[PDB]
Formats: structure tokens, sequence, C-alpha cells
């Protein structure tokens, strides 16, 4: 019942300014205070600050003070966290969490927000099947899947069946090309008897981009 | 600022034996209401951070009895009884006893398993891609321990380099084993020369390597 549920991923060039929102759902917004919290390999995990839903004041931590902006909107139940002239060192995954025991813990999480400072302009995937064939089967097992190639910046999303098909799903970490483009594949193993009547489809989905791909892998008769 | 810092900063455990973790702080993290503010948190990849202990020695709602924590002063503890599968990630101590909160750097729990040997799949260009000028064939190790197997890609028996990138999963959640992908890529006519594309897999739990081939244009 309790969610959280951030903004998508996006690139911003240098000196561009960049407002993640946080939609809160399932509790009363004023109750609890909502926090920021940045995720960047090196610095690793930084907690940016708690704002008060109520008088809507913020205590930031002072390596953010200024450089992030952090407001709530109590008709909509949302908390906005603005970073202003964005630097390559901005570059992060920034959640938004809360607690629900006074100041004891934070209890739930959003999803985070994956925001790239770059020069380079985003670029969408290109989605290709993985076909099942007697080359990808192993006893009575059948390998499928997707390959998402050429996009920029990181994160793709790769869910099989709109989320239903989870069991055996590899989504492999992207891997960076020559051309400082990503690629990666998402695989699942499925029983080879069942090719015939099961309907396997890769939702990828490229947010910086606004790229929705749905790719059904048609099993190949080699 | 008060630095949060964890010893050790890996750990491989066999299922059902214990695991322990250290936090240090660089202060004192007594909060002015007189408690000690500090929680332990369990992230998993492409995941947020998950709440398994508070002040000090609560095990929040949910967890499982196998953790616990401990500590006063600077010398904070977190400990798991017996390790499980689902206990992989990363462990990180947190305060918020003082402005501002601040985090441990992480510790990383690998589960070790018994040896399992990959599964290999080959996966020729699709022809949609084919369409565009450029071949793509995906060599595919699955769940396998130790994470340590090597591929290589043979073009007509010749040994291929500066060709292919791959890609290692985090260990499995359920099964404690990794899975590799491998993708070589060429130009639709460099990929026209040759006939027989092959990947040689090699791991601890093959006694002697794996080959997995196709001949181009048979399908
Ligand atoms: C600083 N602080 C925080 C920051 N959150 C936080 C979460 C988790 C953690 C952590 N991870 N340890 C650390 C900090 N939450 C607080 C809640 C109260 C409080 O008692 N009330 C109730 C007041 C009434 O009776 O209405 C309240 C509720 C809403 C707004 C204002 N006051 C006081 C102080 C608080």
């Amino acid at each position: 019942q309790v969610q959280l549920v951030q903004s998508g991923a996006e690139v911003k060039k240098p000196g561009a300014s960049v407002k993640v929102s946080c939609k809160a759902s399932g509790y009363t917004f004023t109750d609890y205070y909502m926090h920021w919290v940045r995720q960047a390999p090196g610095q690793g995990l930084e907690w940016m600050g708690e704002t008060n839903p109520r008088n809507g004041g913020t205590t930031y931590n002072e390596k953010f003070k200024g450089k992030a902006t952090m407001t709530r909107d109590t008709s909509t139940s949302t908390a906005y966290m603005e970073l202003s002239s964005l630097r390559s060192e901005d570059t992060a995954v920034y959640y938004c969490t809360i607690g629900t025991s006074g100041y004891d813990y934070f209890d739930y999480w959003g999803q985070g927000t994956l925001v790239t400072v770059s020069s380079a302009s985003t670029k969408g995937p290109s989605v290709f099947p993985l076909a099942p064939s007697s080359k990808s089967t192993s006893g009575g097992t059948a390998a499928l899947g997707c390959l998402v190639k050429d996009y920029f910046p990181e994160p793709v999303t790769v869910s099989w069946n709109s989320g239903a098909l989870t069991s055996g799903v590899h989504t492999f970490p992207a891997v960076l090309q020559s051309s400082g483009l990503y690629s990666l594949s998402s695989v699942v193993t499925v029983p080879s008897s069942s090719l015939g009547t099961q309907t396997y489809i890769c939702n990828v989905n490229h947010k910086p981009s606004n790229t929705k791909v749905d790719k059904k892998v048609e099993p190949k008769s080699c | 600022d008060i630095v949060m810092t964890q010893t050790p900063l890996s750990l491989s455990v066999t299922p059902g034996q214990p695991a322990s973790i250290s936090c240090r702080s660089s202060q004192s993290i007594v909060h002015s209401d007189g408690n000690i503010y500090l929680e332990w948190y369990l992230q998993k990849p492409g995941q947020s951070p998950k709440l398994l202990i508070y002040k000090v020695s609560y095990r929040f709602s949910g967890v499982p009895d196998r953790f616990s924590g401990s500590g006063s002063g600077t010398d904070f503890t977190l400990k798991i009884s017996r390790v499980e599968a689902e206990d992989v990630g990363v462990y990180y101590c947190f305060q918020a006893s003082h402005v501002p909160y601040t985090f441990g750097q992480g510790t990383k729990l690998e589960i070790k398993r018994t040896v399992a040997a990959p599964s290999v799949f080959i996966f020729p260009p699709s022809d949609e891609q084919l369409k565009s000028g450029t071949a793509s064939v995906v060599c595919l190790l699955n769940n396998f321990y130790p994470r340590e197997a090597k591929v290589q890609w043979k073009v007509d028996n010749a040994l291929q380099s500066g060709n292919s990138q791959e890609s290692v999963t985090e260990q499995d959640s359920k099964d404690s084993t990794y899975s590799l992908s491998s993708t070589l890529t060429l130009s639709k006519a460099d990929y026209e020369k040759h006939k027989v594309y092959a990947c040689e897999v090699t791991h601890q739990g093959l006694s002697s390597p794996v080959t997995k081939s196709f001949n181009r244009g048979e399908c």
C-alpha cells in the first residue's frame, strides 16, 4: 500500500537543471518527512536532506545545500528534488525515502531515478530477437531473449510478458561500446516442449529517449 | 561529518554458516534524545536498499530472526547466524543521530555454493539485424558457479580478438549462480567471409571445454 513512484531517468547537458519527482500514495502525505538519497559509485550512498511536508521546510546535508532544492506539492502528494547547474559529478541514482516510525528508520523507498550529465545526445536502442532454435536448447530447456543495442545513456529496463514472466530471467548489466553507446541482452530459459503454445514478448523501456518497444520472440525452425 | 567504516569489504560464506560485518563510527553517535540511531540496510543490484536493523539492535518487522545487530560507542556489528541464498548483496550501516546522516561504504556478501557447470547456448544474428548491415552473435553461459567462466570465439577455428564484449550477472538470490553473455559483433561483409561460428567455454565445473557452434546461412 505505501508507494513512492519516482520520475524516469533523464540525460542532461552540463549547466542545465533537472527536477526529479516522487509521487507518494498509500499514506497521508503530511504525516512523514520526505528524504532524498544520492547513490554514485565512489562517494556511495549519501543522505541529501529531509523535507517537512507540513511547512515545506528542508534540513539539508551541507554538501547538497544550494545545488539541490527540495519542495513538496500537498495538492498532488508529490515531493520534488531539483538539481541546478548540473556537472558530470552529479551523475547518480537519486532515491526518495520516508520513515513511518518517527525518526527511527527508512522503511519505504522509491525505485530510484538515474540522472546522467553529458554533452552526448540521447539515443534510443534497436531491439533484436534472440530466437530459440536447436542451437539454443539444453536438455529440455530452450533459451531465448532480446538484444538491446546502441542506446545512450543508461538505463534500459526489460520485462517479459508485461512482468508476468520473471523466473529464469537474466537482464545483463550494460556494456560500454567503443562508440560510447551501451548494449545489453535479456534472456530467459523455458520448457522446449511448449514453444508451440506459449508467447514470449520482451518489453524494452529506455526512458531518456521515450523508447518503448514490445518484441515477440518467435521460435526458429532451425 | 561522521565517517562510517565497514570491515571487511567483501565476504564469501557457505550456506548455513555465520556472517559478521563490523561498522565503526569516526565519532560517537548518541542523538540529543539519548538514543543511538544506527541502522543496517541490504541492497541488491538495480534495487533500492531494504531495512534490516534499527537503533543498533532492533530487528525490523518481517526481517528473518537470523539477522541481529549489536554494539555501543563507536563499534557496531551485524550478524547473520546461518546464511541463505536470499542474503546476497551489499550491506550498509547508517547513522541518523547527527546531521548529516551518513552511510558506510558497504560490505558485499557472496554465497559460496557448490560448483555448477554452465549450460551453453548460441544465437546466430537475427534476420532483421542482418538487413541493417551488422551481425551480432550471442553466446550465453547459464547458471554456473564460481563466476570465473572463460569464453573464446573461433571463426573457422581461428581464435578471435577485439570483436567481442561480455557481461556477467550479479549472484542469483535463489540458486547462488552467475550467468554470462558474450557478443561477437561484425559487419555483414566480414560475417559473410566465414562459415563456422563457435564459442568455446572453459570453467571449473567442465573437465574439458564445451563448444557451441553453427554454420552461417544454415537457418
Ligand atoms: C527530524 N524528524 C524526522 C525526519 N525523518 C527521519 C526518518 C527516518 C530517519 C532514520 N533513517 N533514522 C531519520 C529521520 N521525522 C520526524 C518526525 C517528528 C514527529 O514526531 N512528528 C509528529 C508531530 C505530531 O505529533 O504531529 C512530525 C511528523 C511530521 C512533521 C513534523 N513532525 C519529529 C521530528 C522528525
